[PDB]
RNA sequence: ACCCUGGUAGUCCACGCCGUAAACGAUGUCUACUAGUCGUUGGGUCCGGACUUAGUGACGCAGCUAACGCAAUAAGUA
RNA sequence: GCAAGCGUUAAUCGGAAUUACUGGGCGUAAAGGGAGCGUAGGUGGCUCGAUAAGUCAGAUGUGAAAUCCCCGGGCUUAACCUGG
RNA sequence: GGGGCAACCCUGAUCCAGCCAUGCCGCGUGUGUGAAGAAGGCCUUUUGGUUGUAAAGCACUUUAAGCAGUGAAGAAGACUCCGU
RNA sequence: AAACUGAAGAGUUUGAUCAUGGCUCAGAUUGAACGCU
């Protein structure tokens, strides 16, 4: 399954920006909201707790990268597995996802965008070494190092792409990913490392709340 | 307790039963109402809870609670019997499932239908 | 093949004795070895070794219901 | 930059003639977030007041511990009282695995990653207690093979 | 009776170091004068010296050493009893305080240091923990 | 019943049972080691004192203890 | 908060260092046998030798495969399958 | 695997198919934009908040399901002919 | 090269406290059943 509903009630539980709308006009104005959580009450009395926190940072996380709790577990339980802080495994692969990488290179105005843009096999990928390029629905799909990304050639004219890649110029194009707009294809030239995803997600909290 | 008393006699973990021996190991139970009665709770609370001692297919013949609001079990009423403890009841260790063989689920239940056996308003 | 080592307890049958096989077993959760001690029979075709004496028996076939062990030296005598 | 996290905070009754009089202690932990660490208590009649006056205990009573790097160089066990604390250095990423009182102690001084248990009473005054009393008793390398006379190579 | 000589000479350490005490002799004995060798080498105690006194016997005096105030030996527990010993292999040996403490250990080479049996390649009865 | 006046078993002896007590230091036995101070019992050796021994007490550091407290007659260190 | 599932009941381990080997206690919280003698057993001074059973190390044979873990590979991904 | 020289026969082993959310894993139930922030519900100090960009309206997309096509691999080349 | 990575506590005895100590809970698992879907 996946998150359906309405989405700024998301990022105003979360009290930040989840990049949950284009980035057509500022996140401020989009809402007039994000000063208070949804719903009736808001701001409320009886502090947070340690829990809470860390919860609503595993929520903030799964709700940037539309991961439900099942797919995230699997996830930090491989982080863990794999030699390395947990922590900044998991962020690799959430940022390797296949929607995700789309959505970063620019082919997708929003992430939930890019991966019903995968999903309906519009988006191929040749994995490194292989000579040719595949349809894949599969929005999980994790790519490795030198992983190319194309548009089927039925659905290289779209609309939609033609004004997410202006709008990713406008947002920045992440060093780890190579884009080329004129034949709308891409290289994942890297996993992004913890220098280059924001510095304000607390990972340590996800570590610490899937330790009982 | 020395290495030497240790090796001769032992650490002994001492087993404890089951709080819910008529089930025999099982989710459920099938039985049937011997009587569908009503007691008073313990010492703070005081109300009317309404009972069903039921006979089981695993032999024994043990009181267990109706939850929710209204029922209609009576006599030679056949019921499904989970575990569970009412807290101010004595030597009541189970409870009725609603809506599972003869007991009907709650009316107009709209919260916690699941719990009551009640099916979802259309 | 297989050779023991240990003290005759018993000789009172005839071409058979009876040998007390030490040995130390460590407890699998304590960790401490206890002596443990296991008879067995053993052949004596002359009857030489009386009770007492440490000797050293061999795995053979059996000779008898409980005898599959025969006398292969007596290396020290009772005092 | 001192960083002040409130551990506990307990409502305390002293019984008088005309009934009930109703304190408040609170618990503090405070620290640098290098170094320094120091716990302090604080009883007043308001929240508030309790606060602040655990906060300036905890400012004077403070110690300056020596992690390596972000984590602790040997592990440490320790107790107050029929409190227990272990406590173990783990490696990086792993987090501060400690409940509540320890993890107060502990992230305040600034450790990252580490494996903590609570063995005994769980007190969180007491535990806290423990845990600073590993943490001051706790030696480096360099400390150890200086206290020999040998260098830090020959004590490995 | 006295059955733990090891133990005996590990407590009269510890006792005379929470005693602030300058020295510590004892009733000597080979593997003694070798643990307290080890303690020498490891730089524990100052000095052990065995002066062989009449009747065949020998006292063992050993000179403590005291760092900023506090004692050098900040603990020093007997491993593996006379009522339960202890023997480990070469990868088995356990460390006392990371690496930064000592385990005495008594291998078929002599009485060395964990780290020296780990060296060696070698096992044997761990017999003190000092740190 | 407590209180008073009486009073039999028992209490005493011999020989057997009984095998229990808050049979307590509510602290198993045996070792070694760890500031000190003041009594006292039976010795010993010196010059009325000093030292030392085996008990038996009152204190009191370190250490231990939830606390009370124990503390060379440990509930300390093993 | 989970999500084509979600709850409840049953059951095992965990948290429980609450049988404590790792890793607990017994003056007063439960807990020193009324005291002793002693059998089996457990444990045990110093020095020089022998032995090598325990112990330690090495070699060799075995410890099926599957499973677990690590490095790869094949299903669009994953589960799954698979080489070492 | 059994029998037969073969042809071939037998094989409820097995290879498959059916039923079941019983589990694990994967995917979907749309995606963007959309305010005098519509109505209705709820709360309220009776006028605001909230449901909420949520809806409607617009602009798109068609994974899975459906319809129509095409279409590997699982097959080891039997028999027969020729040569050595 | 690697197999070498792992450890959380809370409530409840008291006017309040510390300790002891039981009971209860948060996790994981299933050849599962049942209730709603």
């Amino acid at each position: 399954a996946r998150y359906i509903g309405p989405k700024l009630k998301l990022s105003r539980r979360e009290g930040t920006d989840l990049g949950l709308k284009s980035g057509v006009k500022p996140y401020d104005v989009k809402t007039k909201k994000a000063a208070r959580p949804p719903g009736q009450h808001g701001v409320s009395r009886n502090k947070t707790s340690e829990y809470a926190l860390q919860l609503r940072e595993k929520q903030k996380v799964k709700r940037i990268y539309g991961v439900l709790e099942r797919q995230f577990a699997n996830y930090y339980k491989e982080a863990a597995r794999k030699r390395g802080a947990t922590g900044e495994n998991l962020l690799a692969m959430l940022e390797s996802r296949l929607d995700n990488v789309v959505y970063r290179m620019g082919f997708g105005s929003t992430r939930a965008e890019a991966r019903q843009l995968v999903s309906h096999r519009t988006v191929m990928v040749k994995k490194a070494g292989r000579d040719e390029f595949v349809r894949v629905n599969i929005p999980s799909i994790q790519l490795q190092d030198g992983d190319v990304i194309a548009i089927q050639e039925k659905s290289r004219e779209q609309l939609r792409i033609k004004n997410a890649i202006e709008l990713a110029t406008q947002r920045g194009i992440p060093e780890w990913l190579d884009v080329d707009h004129s034949k709308l294809q891409g290289t994942f030239k890297k996993a992004p490392d913890r220098i280059d995803l924001p510095a304000e997600i607390n990972e340590s909290l996800i570590v610490e709340l899937y330790s009982k | 307790a020395t290495t030497n008393q240790l090796i001769r006699k032992g650490r002994k973990t001492i087993k404890e039963k089951s709080k819910v021996p008529a089930l025999q190991a099982c989710p459920q139970r099938r039985g049937v109402c011997t009587r569908v009665y009503t007691t008073t709770p313990k010492k703070p609370n005081s109300a009317m809870r309404k009972v069903c001692r039921v006979r089981l297919t695993s032999g024994y013949e043990v009181s267990s609670y109706i939850g929710g609001e209204g029922h209609n079990l009576q006599e030679h009423s056949v019921v499904l019997i989970r575990g569970g403890r009412v807290k101010d009841l004595p030597g009541v260790r189970y409870h009725t499932v609603r809506g599972a063989l003869d007991c009907a689920g709650v009316k107009d239940r709209k919260q916690g239908r699941s719990k009551y056996g009640a099916k979802k308003p259309k | 093949a297989s050779v023991l080592t240990g003290r005759v307890v018993s000789d009172k049958m005839d071409k058979s004795i009876t040998v007390l096989i030490e040995r130390l077993v460590r407890h699998p959760l304590y960790g401490k070895q206890l002596r443990r001690s296991t008879k067995i029979k053993a052949h004596d075709e002359n009857n030489v070794c009386q009770q007492g004496d440490l000797v050293r028996i061999k795995e053979t076939r059996p000779i008898s219901k409980t005898k599959a062990w025969t006398l292969v030296d007596v290396v020290e005598k009772v005092e | 930059g001192l960083v002040e996290r409130l551990v506990t905070v307990d409502r305390v009754a002293k019984v008088v003639k005309g009934g009930r009089i109703f304190s408040f202690t609170a618990l503090t932990v405070v620290g640098d977030g290098n170094g320094r660490v120091g716990f302090g208590r604080g009883k007043a009649r308001e929240v508030p007041a309790a606060i602040q006056k655990a906060l300036e205990a905890a400012k004077r009573n403070m110690i300056t511990v020596e992690l390596n790097d972000a984590t602790l160089h040997h592990p440490i066990k320790a107790r107050h009282g029929a409190s227990k604390v272990y406590m173990q250095p783990a490696s990086e990423g792993t987090g501060v695995i400690a409940g509540g009182a320890m993890r107060a102690v502990l992230e305040v001084a600034g450790v990252k990653d580490v494996l903590t248990k609570c063995y005994g009473s769980t007190n969180t005054a007491n535990v806290v207690r423990a845990t600073f009393n590993g943490l001051r008793d706790m030696s480096t390398p360099e400390k150890m093979a200086a206290k020999r006379g040998k260098s830090v190579d020959e004590i490995l | 009776s006295m059955q733990d000589t090891v133990g005996d000479m590990l407590t009269r350490i510890r006792n005379a170091q929470m005693a602030n005490k300058v020295s510590v002799a004892m009733p000597s004995s080979k593997l003694r004068k070798s643990i307290a060798d080890l303690l020498v080498s490891e730089g524990y105690v100052a000095s052990a010296v065995v002066n062989a006194e009449e009747n065949n016997k020998a006292t063992l005096s050993i000179e403590l050493k005291y760092f900023e105030g506090k004692a050098v030996i900040e603990t020093i527990q007997r491993f593996s009893r006379p009522g339960l010993r202890q023997h480990r292999g070469k990868d088995a040996i356990p460390t006392v305080k990371q690496g930064m403490g000592v385990a005495i250990v008594s291998t078929s080479q002599g009485i060395m240091s964990d780290r020296a049996a780990r060296a060696a390649g070698i096992g044997g009865e761990v017999v003190a923990f000092v740190a």
